[PDB]
RNA sequence: UUUGCUCCACACAAUAUAGAUGGAUACGAAUAAGGCGUCCUUGUGGCGUCGCUGAACCAUAGCAGGCUAGCAACGGUGCACUUGGCGGAAAGGCCUUGGGUGCUUGCUGGCGAAUUGCAAUGUCAUUUUGCGUGGGGAUAAAUCAUUUGUAUACGACUUAGA
RNA sequence: GCCCUGAAAAUGGAUGGCGCUCAAGCGUGUUACCUAUACUCUACCGUCAGGGUUGAUAUGAUGCCCUGACGAGUAGGCAGGCGUGGAGGUCAGUGACGAAGCCUAGACCGUAAGGUCGGGUCGAACGGCCUCUAGUGCAGAUCUUGGUGGUAGUAGCAAAUA
RNA sequence: AGAACUGGCGAUGCGGGAUGAACCGAACGUAGAGUUAAGGUGCCGGAAUACACGCUCAUCAGACACCACAAAAGGUGUUAG
RNA sequence: GAAAUUGUUGAAAGGGAAGGGCAUUUGAUCAGACA
């Protein structure tokens, strides 16, 4: 929906007189700001737990940075989509450089192929893949092999003058 | 030498417009050389001139001119917006208008 | 635009000056405009508005 | 050699002209309000003629003043003359008319010997 | 509707307008293609 | 939702007021959480609205504060006497909170100067707009508008 | 910057270069468009051959010879373009028209002129590699174009005194390019090069 | 039909403008490829180099550009002539020869500017016509009327007549 | 998911048009930019509301001044004014040295209804203000009466033998 | 055709939907300056032929709410699962 | 001795209507203050 960050909240549904001390609820929330992360981490839990934003509320929100935002890794998300007719879920694979990274590129993938919007996905699980030949996708295995080298052709050199003195040239 | 040039073209474009109403206060001139707002800063506020040609000799020339002055900028393409003492005549679309360096600030 | 609540220019629904053309009347109400508004007295305020009565208004005692 | 006064704005210079008077020729030049159920100017639309209204009032401060700065008084003899005397420069006299062409030679001449402006000073001159 | 019945067109419509000539003398509009390996002779004549 | 529009003197668009947060207020919100963005501000925003945007409210008049003295003359049995005294009420509510608010006359703002930041302005901020609750947030909104 | 622009239309896009030329006609520049028959149309021959015959039936019913006129010289098809994207019924679009020429080929004295190209309209820095492309002269043809080979004929005779003027110009600048070389090592030159020239 | 008409050199008046203010600076073709230089057995050849913008190149100093002196070069350029060749798609242009003459900022000099008074485009285009200059040049047609019928409502058309 | 088949109506034809194919199409994201009689600020007009001010020797207390807010509108209501015929009073008003009327891409004042002036024409009465009075304001009613157009030098002026 | 709640048109212009009494934005004294709404930025047309990830080739492609129509059923066309 | 309508002269414009609103150029014309 916007350049993506990723949040931990928790939740504590209100302590009563007869119940103390609850179970201090957690999970993690990939979302543009605050606004909306405590907004997402509401949603599931009237999913999961008998809650509401009315009986709880939000004890720590805190954003979580990438380990190594440096290293290529390799990513397997799990999500559940709805479709125009019924809800699948669905396993893809993403090579990226971090875990935000590869959620931009997930959302992005799955309205062009799929026409899922925001509000139709659900994350089910991201996690890296810590080894090679775990890769059952065929998109992704091509960029593991050993010496890749591809050359780029048909160099489409972007002008900014409207009139060029000179027959422009794609050599690359 | 072969050029006494101490001003810079400009093409008179359109006034300012909607999609269906124009407004004959403003108008928009076109600096060549100037494609981006941030080098169109450097012209704001300099004096704006157009020369036309007349039949009647008034004090002895057929040359009138038409004052002005650069305003603010206009989109993303270079474009600024000039206001005149007197507006421009709407004939004058496409038109060659002068830009002069004063009032310089460097 | 503003959402208005009451209505606008609205006059205050009271007589601010006899009707009458009594130039006479008039000395009165220029006499006791003077001494409501440079006075405070209450006494002053209810002669005004009683000197802008009517026939109706103004019953005999 | 009035009185230093704001500079003058009217904020409509032109004439109220009635819609359709330059169509029929038995419609006056004076303006009249159109009362149509389907009349487009009494509807505002755009590209129609606009209708006199109060926001076009000039400034009190410039009300009723000429160009030269001063006011218009008619004046029909020596006598109405004689009461702009202590007023040379904010009113104007200007003679009316039906005032004869011997008539005219007394008056501009006390004028003159006044100071009081004239503003039609030319009319029924023998020359 | 359909007419009752289908008949021919009146006239050809390929000859239209059916003006008056520009000159009492029609134009040849055509001339045979030329054949270079043929003597040189005239492709068309004028008589009453 | 016309009603409580009039309940909260925002009777024009770009109009601001503060409201205390109770029970009974945080359910006025609700009812009128598509015509309305509000949030927390912060101190820099409230001490820039005052001294910009301050309007009394003296017999009925749109008065500029302007001056201290105008504040002790209106206000000065209920202890504020200057115009810091004003806004140290604001953001600490204290006892004499609905005597301060409802001396200031409610803000005139104009339209942000960098836009609304969002392509159709009559969604929820959640959901990609600009109305419902949208806290800290509301501060760089506020001072664009201001 | 010049006074008039000559383009050379080869290579280039008919709905891409009209748009680009319409917008400088209108801020008051004369443009010369030459070799309009080698101009391309995106999508395969058969389509836009489909895209002229349904423009060619559209005619007014009770009068043929006052409805649309379906010009079919290359020329005037990117006319039809260019006329379409210009308010062409003011006084403002009739002038504007007069500031453009189209021509089949390279005429006269516009041949021994600068020709410039729009990088914006190229068909090679445009349309990825793969798809299918028709060109105009080969188009105008189908249609009813009965100076197909005579402008082909006469560009070859073009190509042919246009290649012994670069023969004589190659070897000219051959000698300046060997007059100046000569000319450095020299002091007046490091004083150039410091400057940047 | 009162010496009119035409081309050329300039003279004065007007007249009109979709917009001069250093230079429209000429291979062709390909784009999963080319330009240039060089060499050879001249090829779909070998080698070197270039691109990644015209942000280039040429031109550019002087009372909008004066008056004069010298040095080094035998170049560069303007102008009116002159010789030859090429170009028909709308050629109306391009290349080249011979001198004459002017300038040269390639280098070194000597005088001149002011008062237009603190900015007011500071005038530097070609378009046509008209009236007066003179150096050459050329001495017609059409229409109506009459007449004809291959034509025809009327015009038009086709003919004829010193 | 997209695309294609399924998918046939009659004047020529409409994503608004041109046109667009790593889009100028579709899904989605990040920013920049375009501007409504909307919002903000300022001036002016009017309205409404709250106040200030009778002190004489200089003139309006329905006056003057200060502050704040507001301004759409048919049927309809109310208020303030412009204009016409006549009547009482007044200006010891205007006028044969030219009253009234008429003409005037001439001028001025008022937001407007209108008023005033210059010039031309004209020939005997007319106006300002304070009040009264009414047969008091026209673009329409297949309105009334009178006059004049386009059609138009058009239709047509061809029965009864000449 | 007939009801219920609310908002509008009628009685209302203005910007947008090419065009429209009801739709979207927003309601109107006279002007100036600045900023935006709805909607847009290839040209007509004022504004990026912006950036970024993908999908689609159509012998009747497609192109923006109200809105001016399309289905069941199929395709080893291609993409993802 | 008004208007409809018409002639002459003068000025201006005109590619399947004309007329209008905002803005300016051009042409014609007018005013002010010269203190």
């Amino acid at each position: 929906m916007a350049h993506f960050k990723e949040y931990q909240v928790i939740g504590r549904r209100l302590p009563t007189e007869s119940v103390p001390e609850p179970k201090l609820f957690r999970m993690r929330i990939f979302a543009s700001n605050e606004v909306i992360a405590k907004s997402r981490y509401w949603y599931f839990l009237q999913k999961l737990h008998k809650v509401k934003k009315a009986s709880g509320e939000i004890v720590s929100i805190n954003q979580i940075n990438e380990a190594h935002p440096t290293k290529v890794k390799n990513f397997g998300v799990w999500v559940r989509y709805d479709s125009r007719s019924g809800t699948h879920n669905m396993y893809k694979e993403i090579r990226d450089v971090s875990r935000v990274a590869a959620v931009e590129t997930l959302y992005q993938d799955m309205a062009a192929r799929h026409r899922a919007r925001f509000r139709s996905i659900h994350i089910l699980k991201v996690a890296e893949i810590e080894k090679t030949a775990d890769v059952k996708r065929q998109y992704v295995k091509q960029f593991l092999t050993k010496d890749l080298k591809f050359p780029l052709p048909h160099r489409v050199q972007k002008s900014t003058k409207t009139f060029s003195y000179k027959r422009p040239s794609t050599f690359y | 030498a072969e050029s006494h040039r101490l001003y810079v073209k400009g093409k008179h474009l359109s006034y300012q417009r909607s999609k269906r109403v124009n407004n004959p206060n403003v108008s928009l001139i076109k600096i060549e050389g100037v494609a981006t707002p941030q080098d169109a800063q450097f012209y704001l506020g300099k004096r704006i001139a157009y020369v036309y040609r007349a039949s009647k000799e008034v004090r002895g020339s057929k040359i009138r001119v038409m004052w002005g002055k650069v305003t603010r900028t206009h989109g993303n393409s270079g474009v600024v917006r000039a206001t005149f003492r007197n507006n421009l005549p709407a004939k004058t679309f496409g038109a060659s208008v002068r830009i002069f360096l004063y009032p310089s600030n460097i | 635009g503003i959402d208005h609540t009451s209505k606008q220019h609205k006059r205050s629904g009271h007589r601010t000056a006899p009707k009458s053309d009594n130039v006479y009347l008039k000395l009165l109400v220029k006499l006791y405009t003077f001494l409501a508004r440079r006075t405070d007295a209450p006494f002053n305020k209810v002669v005004l508005k009683a000197l802008f009565l009517s026939k109706i208004n103004r019953p005999p005692v | 050699a009035s009185l230093p006064h704001p500079k003058i704005v009217k904020k409509h210079t032109k004439k109220f002209k009635r819609h359709h008077s330059d169509r029929y020729h038995r419609v006056a030049e004076n303006w009249r309000k159109q009362k149509g159920i389907d009349s487009v100017v009494r509807r505002r639309f755009r590209g129609n003629i606009s209708q006199p209204k109060i926001g076009y009032g000039s400034n009190k401060k410039t009300k009723f003043l000429s160009p030269s700065g001063h006011k218009t008084f008619l004046v029909a003899n020596v006598k109405d003359l004689e009461t702009l005397t202590m007023h040379t420069k904010t009113y104007a006299a200007e003679i009316a008319h039906n005032i004869s062409a011997k008539n005219r030679v007394v008056i501009l001449a006390r004028a003159k010997a006044l100071g009081i402006k004239v503003t039609n000073p030319k009319g029924r001159l023998a020359l | 509707s359909h007419r009752k019945y289908e008949a021919p067109r009146h006239g050809h419509l390929g000859f239209l307008p059916r003006k008056r000539a520009a000159s009492i003398r029609a134009r040849v509009k055509a001339f045979p293609k030329d054949d270079r390996s043929k003597p040189v002779a005239l492709t068309s004549f004028l008589g009453y | 939702p016309r009603k409580v529009l009039q309940l909260l003197r925002l009777t024009r668009i770009n109009s601001g007021t503060f409201v205390k947060v109770t029970k009974a207020t945080l359910e006025l919100l609700k009812l009128i959480e598509p015509y309305v963005a509000y949030g927390y501000p912060s101190y820099s925003t409230i001490r820039q609205l005052v001294y910009k945007r301050g309007f009394g409210k003296i017999n009925k008049q749109r008065v500029p504060l302007s001056d201290n003295a105008i504040i002790e003359a209106n206000l000065g049995k209920y202890g504020i006497l200057s115009i810091d005294d004003l806004i140290h009420e604001i953001i600490t509510v204290g006892p004499h909170f609905k005597q301060a608010n409802n001396f200031l006359w409610p803000f005139k703002l104009s339209n942000p100067s960098g836009g609304w930041g969002v392509p159709r302005k009559f969604k929820h901020f959640i959901q990609g707009g600009s109305f419902g609750n949208r806290e800290e947030f509301i501060n760089k909104l506020v001072k664009s508008m201001n | 910057v010049e006074p008039v622009v000559v383009i050379d239309g080869k290579g280039h896009l008919v709905g891409r270069l009209a748009s680009v030329v319409a917008k400088q006609l209108l801020n008051g520049q004369k443009i010369v468009v030459v070799r309009a028959e080698e101009l391309n149309i995106s999508g395969e021959f058969f389509r836009n051959k489909l895209k002229y015959h349904d423009f060619l039936r559209k005619a007014t019913a009770f009068n043929k010879t006052r409805g649309p006129f379906h010009f079919r010289a290359p020329s005037r098809i990117f006319y039809k373009a260019l006329r379409g994207m210009v308010s062409h019924k003011t006084a403002r679009g009739k002038a504007a028209l007069e500031r453009l020429k189209v021509f089949e080929g390279i005429p006269p004295p516009y041949d021994k002129k600068k020709r410039v190209v729009v990088p914006q309209a190229l068909r090679v820095l445009r349309l990825k590699p793969g798809r299918k492309y028709t060109t105009l002269g080969k188009l105008s043809t189908s249609v009813g174009w009965k100076y197909e080979d005579v402008v082909a004929k006469l560009e070859a005779k073009r190509k042919v005194s246009s290649a012994e003027y670069y023969a004589k110009k190659r070897a000219f600048t051959k000698k300046v390019a060997s007059a100046n070389a000569t000319a450095a090592e020299s002091d007046v030159a490091k004083q150039l090069a410091a400057l940047g020239y």
